[PDB]
Protein backbone atom coordinates (compact mmCIF):
# COMPACT_ATOMS: atom_id res chain seq x y z
CA UNK A 1 0.00 0.00 0.00
CA UNK A 2 2.91 2.35 0.70
CA UNK A 3 4.18 1.69 -2.83
CA UNK A 4 0.91 2.85 -4.44
CA UNK A 5 0.10 5.87 -2.23
CA UNK A 6 3.52 7.58 -2.03
CA UNK A 7 4.99 9.70 -4.81
CA UNK A 8 8.29 8.98 -6.56
CA UNK A 9 10.94 11.57 -7.42
CA UNK A 10 11.69 9.86 -10.75
CA UNK A 11 8.16 10.76 -11.92
CA UNK A 12 8.89 14.50 -11.75
CA UNK A 13 10.63 16.33 -14.59
CA UNK A 14 13.93 18.09 -13.86
CA UNK A 15 16.34 19.59 -16.38
CA UNK A 16 19.44 20.82 -14.49
CA UNK A 17 21.89 19.10 -12.15
CA UNK A 18 21.26 21.87 -9.61
CA UNK A 19 17.61 20.76 -9.23
CA UNK A 20 18.42 17.17 -8.21
CA UNK A 21 17.16 15.98 -4.83
CA UNK A 22 19.55 16.40 -1.88
CA UNK A 23 20.41 13.24 0.11
CA UNK A 24 19.36 13.01 3.75
CA UNK A 25 22.72 11.42 4.61
CA UNK A 26 25.49 13.67 5.96
CA UNK A 27 28.93 13.80 4.27
CA UNK A 28 30.79 14.06 7.60
CA UNK A 29 31.45 10.56 8.94
CA UNK A 30 34.71 8.60 8.62
CA UNK A 31 37.88 10.39 9.76
CA UNK A 32 41.55 9.47 9.92
CA UNK A 33 45.06 9.89 8.59
CA UNK A 34 45.39 9.03 4.88
CA UNK A 35 41.72 7.98 4.73
CA UNK A 36 40.87 8.78 1.12
CA UNK A 37 37.23 7.63 1.01
CA UNK A 38 34.99 9.32 3.55
CA UNK A 39 31.63 7.49 3.51
CA UNK A 40 30.75 3.87 4.38
CA UNK A 41 27.81 1.78 5.65
CA UNK A 42 28.53 -1.70 7.07
CA UNK A 43 31.11 -3.38 9.31
CA UNK A 44 31.82 -6.82 10.80
CA UNK A 45 32.62 -5.78 14.38
CA UNK A 46 31.57 -8.31 17.01
CA UNK A 47 28.55 -7.51 19.18
CA UNK A 48 29.00 -7.72 22.98
CA UNK A 49 27.07 -9.82 25.48
CA UNK B 1 14.25 -16.55 33.49
CA UNK B 2 16.31 -13.56 32.38
CA UNK B 3 19.10 -14.55 34.78
CA UNK B 4 19.43 -17.99 33.15
CA UNK B 5 19.39 -16.51 29.65
CA UNK B 6 22.16 -14.09 30.65
CA UNK B 7 24.51 -16.86 31.80
CA UNK B 8 23.97 -18.83 28.60
CA UNK B 9 24.72 -15.73 26.51
CA UNK B 10 27.96 -15.08 28.43
CA UNK B 11 29.22 -18.68 28.17
CA UNK B 12 31.00 -17.81 24.90
CA UNK B 13 32.25 -14.32 25.79
CA UNK B 14 35.96 -15.28 25.82
CA UNK B 15 36.23 -16.53 22.23
CA UNK B 16 39.48 -14.66 21.60
CA UNK B 17 41.16 -16.08 24.71
CA UNK B 18 40.16 -19.65 23.86
CA UNK B 19 41.65 -19.28 20.37
CA UNK B 20 44.90 -18.21 22.04
CA UNK B 21 44.81 -21.35 24.18
CA UNK B 22 44.41 -23.32 20.94
CA UNK B 23 47.55 -21.65 19.57
CA UNK B 24 49.56 -22.86 22.56
CA UNK B 25 48.33 -26.46 22.31
CA UNK B 26 49.14 -26.82 18.60
CA UNK B 27 52.50 -25.03 18.71
CA UNK B 28 53.60 -27.30 21.57
CA UNK B 29 53.04 -30.36 19.36
CA UNK B 30 54.78 -28.84 16.33
CA UNK B 31 57.87 -27.15 17.81
CA UNK B 32 59.86 -30.40 18.41
CA UNK B 33 60.22 -30.82 14.64
CA UNK B 34 62.86 -28.07 14.82
CA UNK B 35 65.42 -30.52 16.26
CA UNK B 36 65.57 -32.99 13.32
CA UNK B 37 65.63 -30.14 10.81
CA UNK B 38 68.25 -28.37 12.92
CA UNK B 39 70.62 -31.33 13.08
CA UNK B 40 70.54 -31.72 9.30
CA UNK B 41 71.28 -28.03 8.74
CA UNK B 42 74.41 -28.04 10.90
CA UNK B 43 75.36 -31.39 9.36
CA UNK B 44 75.32 -29.74 5.92
CA UNK B 45 77.28 -26.54 6.73
CA UNK B 46 79.85 -28.23 8.99
CA UNK B 47 82.45 -28.86 6.22
CA UNK B 48 82.32 -25.24 5.00
CA UNK B 49 83.53 -23.83 8.33
CA UNK B 50 87.16 -23.36 9.39
CA UNK B 51 89.10 -26.22 10.95
CA UNK B 52 89.43 -24.34 14.25
CA UNK B 53 85.66 -24.03 14.63
CA UNK B 54 85.00 -27.66 13.68
CA UNK B 55 87.12 -28.83 16.63
CA UNK B 56 85.19 -26.61 19.08
CA UNK B 57 81.62 -27.78 18.42
CA UNK B 58 82.76 -31.39 18.99
CA UNK B 59 85.00 -30.91 22.07
CA UNK B 60 88.18 -31.99 20.31
CA UNK B 61 86.66 -35.22 19.00
CA UNK B 62 86.78 -34.30 15.31
CA UNK B 63 90.17 -34.20 13.61
CA UNK B 64 91.49 -33.90 10.08
CA UNK B 65 91.33 -37.08 7.96
CA UNK B 66 94.48 -39.21 7.83
CA UNK B 67 94.62 -40.72 4.33
CA UNK B 68 98.40 -40.79 3.89
CA UNK B 69 99.08 -37.68 1.79
CA UNK B 70 100.39 -34.13 2.22
CA UNK B 71 102.82 -34.77 5.05
CA UNK B 72 105.48 -32.46 6.48
CA UNK B 73 108.41 -31.45 4.28
CA UNK B 74 111.86 -32.62 5.52
C1 LIG C 1 63.57 23.05 14.12
C2 LIG C 1 62.99 22.53 12.83
C3 LIG C 1 62.13 21.29 13.01
C4 LIG C 1 61.58 20.73 11.71
C5 LIG C 1 60.72 19.49 11.87
C6 LIG C 1 59.23 19.75 11.87
C7 LIG C 1 58.73 20.60 13.03
C8 LIG C 1 57.24 20.87 13.00
C9 LIG C 1 56.72 21.59 14.23
C10 LIG C 1 55.28 22.06 14.10
C11 LIG C 1 54.71 22.65 15.38
C12 LIG C 1 53.38 23.36 15.20
C13 LIG C 1 52.29 22.51 14.54
C14 LIG C 1 51.92 21.26 15.32
C15 LIG C 1 50.82 20.44 14.67
C16 LIG C 1 50.45 19.19 15.44
C17 LIG C 1 49.34 18.39 14.76
C18 LIG C 1 48.99 17.13 15.49
O1 LIG C 1 49.75 16.48 16.15
O2 LIG C 1 47.70 16.81 15.31
C19 LIG C 1 46.75 17.36 16.25
C20 LIG C 1 45.39 16.80 15.93
C21 LIG C 1 45.29 15.35 16.33
O3 LIG C 1 43.90 15.03 16.53
P1 LIG C 1 43.25 13.77 15.80
O4 LIG C 1 41.98 13.41 16.48
O5 LIG C 1 44.30 12.74 15.65
O6 LIG C 1 42.92 14.32 14.34
C22 LIG C 1 43.54 13.74 13.18
C23 LIG C 1 42.69 14.04 11.97
O7 LIG C 1 41.43 13.38 12.12
C24 LIG C 1 43.32 13.60 10.67
O8 LIG C 1 42.30 13.01 9.85
P2 LIG C 1 41.26 13.95 9.07
O9 LIG C 1 40.23 13.09 8.46
O10 LIG C 1 40.84 15.05 9.97
O11 LIG C 1 42.18 14.56 7.92
C25 LIG C 1 42.07 14.11 6.55
C26 LIG C 1 43.29 13.30 6.21
C27 LIG C 1 43.05 12.42 5.01
O12 LIG C 1 43.11 13.22 3.81
C28 LIG C 1 43.31 12.57 2.66
O13 LIG C 1 43.55 11.40 2.59
C29 LIG C 1 43.21 13.49 1.48
C30 LIG C 1 44.50 13.56 0.69
C31 LIG C 1 44.39 14.35 -0.59
C32 LIG C 1 45.67 14.35 -1.41
C33 LIG C 1 45.51 14.83 -2.84
C34 LIG C 1 46.82 15.14 -3.54
C35 LIG C 1 46.66 15.54 -5.00
C36 LIG C 1 47.85 16.30 -5.57
C37 LIG C 1 49.07 15.45 -5.87
C38 LIG C 1 50.24 16.25 -6.43
C39 LIG C 1 51.29 15.41 -7.13
C40 LIG C 1 52.11 14.53 -6.21
C41 LIG C 1 52.73 13.33 -6.90
C42 LIG C 1 53.86 13.66 -7.85
C43 LIG C 1 55.23 13.56 -7.23
C44 LIG C 1 56.38 13.66 -8.21
C45 LIG C 1 57.73 13.50 -7.56
O14 LIG C 1 44.37 14.22 5.88
C46 LIG C 1 45.63 13.80 6.08
O15 LIG C 1 45.92 12.66 6.31
C47 LIG C 1 46.60 14.94 5.98
C48 LIG C 1 47.95 14.52 5.39
C49 LIG C 1 49.09 15.40 5.87
C50 LIG C 1 50.44 15.02 5.29
C51 LIG C 1 51.59 15.87 5.79
C52 LIG C 1 52.92 15.13 5.89
C53 LIG C 1 54.13 16.05 5.99
C54 LIG C 1 55.44 15.31 6.21
C55 LIG C 1 56.66 16.21 6.24
C56 LIG C 1 57.98 15.46 6.33
C57 LIG C 1 58.21 14.75 7.65
C58 LIG C 1 59.48 13.91 7.69
C59 LIG C 1 59.45 12.71 6.75
C60 LIG C 1 60.61 11.75 6.94
C61 LIG C 1 61.97 12.34 6.64
C62 LIG C 1 63.11 11.33 6.66
C63 LIG C 1 63.32 10.69 8.01
O16 LIG C 1 45.21 16.87 14.48
C64 LIG C 1 44.39 17.82 14.00
O17 LIG C 1 43.54 18.37 14.65
C65 LIG C 1 44.68 18.09 12.56
C66 LIG C 1 46.02 18.79 12.34
C67 LIG C 1 46.68 18.38 11.04
C68 LIG C 1 47.95 19.15 10.72
C69 LIG C 1 48.69 18.64 9.49
C70 LIG C 1 49.81 19.55 9.01
C71 LIG C 1 50.87 19.83 10.05
C72 LIG C 1 52.05 20.62 9.52
C73 LIG C 1 53.05 21.03 10.58
C74 LIG C 1 54.23 21.83 10.06
C75 LIG C 1 55.21 21.01 9.23
C76 LIG C 1 56.38 21.81 8.69
C77 LIG C 1 57.44 20.97 8.00
C78 LIG C 1 58.53 21.78 7.32
C79 LIG C 1 59.34 22.64 8.27
C80 LIG C 1 60.50 23.36 7.61
C81 LIG C 1 61.30 24.21 8.57
C1 LIG D 1 68.37 -55.35 14.15
C2 LIG D 1 68.91 -54.83 12.85
C3 LIG D 1 70.41 -54.62 12.90
C4 LIG D 1 71.04 -54.49 11.53
C5 LIG D 1 72.56 -54.38 11.56
C6 LIG D 1 73.09 -53.08 12.16
C7 LIG D 1 72.58 -51.85 11.45
C8 LIG D 1 73.41 -50.60 11.69
C9 LIG D 1 74.81 -50.67 11.11
C10 LIG D 1 75.26 -49.39 10.43
C11 LIG D 1 76.72 -49.39 10.02
C12 LIG D 1 77.13 -48.17 9.21
C13 LIG D 1 76.56 -48.14 7.82
C14 LIG D 1 77.14 -47.04 6.94
C15 LIG D 1 76.66 -45.65 7.28
C16 LIG D 1 77.68 -44.57 7.00
C17 LIG D 1 78.16 -44.51 5.56
C18 LIG D 1 77.30 -43.67 4.66
O1 LIG D 1 76.14 -43.85 4.45
O2 LIG D 1 78.01 -42.67 4.14
C19 LIG D 1 77.48 -42.01 2.96
C20 LIG D 1 78.38 -42.32 1.80
C21 LIG D 1 79.77 -41.77 2.01
O3 LIG D 1 79.83 -41.03 3.26
P1 LIG D 1 80.90 -39.86 3.44
O4 LIG D 1 80.34 -38.61 2.86
O5 LIG D 1 82.19 -40.36 2.94
O6 LIG D 1 81.05 -39.66 5.01
C22 LIG D 1 81.96 -38.65 5.52
C23 LIG D 1 81.56 -38.27 6.92
O7 LIG D 1 80.21 -37.79 6.93
C24 LIG D 1 82.47 -37.23 7.53
O8 LIG D 1 81.68 -36.09 7.94
P2 LIG D 1 82.40 -34.73 8.35
O9 LIG D 1 83.76 -35.04 8.82
O10 LIG D 1 82.24 -33.74 7.26
O11 LIG D 1 81.57 -34.22 9.62
C25 LIG D 1 81.43 -35.07 10.77
C26 LIG D 1 80.96 -34.26 11.94
C27 LIG D 1 79.64 -33.60 11.67
O12 LIG D 1 79.32 -32.69 12.75
C28 LIG D 1 78.30 -31.86 12.55
O13 LIG D 1 77.81 -31.66 11.47
C29 LIG D 1 77.86 -31.20 13.82
C30 LIG D 1 78.90 -31.27 14.93
C31 LIG D 1 78.60 -30.34 16.09
C32 LIG D 1 77.39 -30.74 16.92
C33 LIG D 1 77.13 -29.80 18.09
C34 LIG D 1 76.05 -30.28 19.04
C35 LIG D 1 75.76 -29.31 20.17
C36 LIG D 1 74.68 -29.78 21.14
C37 LIG D 1 75.11 -30.94 22.02
C38 LIG D 1 74.04 -31.39 23.00
C39 LIG D 1 74.51 -32.43 24.00
C40 LIG D 1 73.44 -32.87 24.98
C41 LIG D 1 73.94 -33.82 26.06
C42 LIG D 1 72.87 -34.25 27.04
C43 LIG D 1 73.39 -35.12 28.18
C44 LIG D 1 72.32 -35.54 29.17
C45 LIG D 1 72.88 -36.34 30.32
O14 LIG D 1 80.77 -35.18 13.06
C46 LIG D 1 81.73 -35.23 14.00
O15 LIG D 1 82.71 -34.54 13.99
C47 LIG D 1 81.41 -36.26 15.04
C48 LIG D 1 80.43 -35.78 16.10
C49 LIG D 1 81.06 -35.67 17.48
C50 LIG D 1 80.30 -34.76 18.44
C51 LIG D 1 79.19 -35.44 19.21
C52 LIG D 1 77.81 -34.85 18.95
C53 LIG D 1 77.18 -35.31 17.65
C54 LIG D 1 75.87 -34.63 17.31
C55 LIG D 1 74.73 -34.96 18.26
C56 LIG D 1 73.42 -34.30 17.86
C57 LIG D 1 72.27 -34.54 18.83
C58 LIG D 1 71.80 -35.98 18.89
C59 LIG D 1 70.62 -36.21 19.82
C60 LIG D 1 69.34 -35.51 19.38
C61 LIG D 1 68.13 -35.84 20.24
C62 LIG D 1 68.20 -35.33 21.67
C63 LIG D 1 68.26 -33.83 21.77
O16 LIG D 1 77.81 -41.69 0.61
C64 LIG D 1 77.28 -42.48 -0.34
O17 LIG D 1 77.34 -43.68 -0.31
C65 LIG D 1 76.62 -41.68 -1.41
C66 LIG D 1 76.03 -42.56 -2.51
C67 LIG D 1 75.10 -41.82 -3.46
C68 LIG D 1 73.74 -41.52 -2.86
C69 LIG D 1 72.72 -41.03 -3.87
C70 LIG D 1 71.42 -40.57 -3.24
C71 LIG D 1 70.33 -40.26 -4.24
C72 LIG D 1 70.77 -39.32 -5.36
C73 LIG D 1 69.63 -38.79 -6.19
C74 LIG D 1 68.80 -37.73 -5.48
C75 LIG D 1 67.55 -37.33 -6.23
C76 LIG D 1 66.41 -38.31 -6.06
C77 LIG D 1 65.85 -38.36 -4.65
C78 LIG D 1 66.20 -39.62 -3.88
C79 LIG D 1 65.76 -39.62 -2.43
C80 LIG D 1 66.07 -40.91 -1.69
C81 LIG D 1 65.64 -40.90 -0.25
Amino acid sequence: LEEEQQRKHLDQEVTDVSQLVEPVSSPHQTEGWFKRLRYWHYKETAEPT
Amino acid sequence: SRAVYAKLWASTAQYTQRRHYAWYQIWSRVIPWSVPWGIFAMWMVFPAMPVEYRQALTFGIWQKPNIGTHGPDP
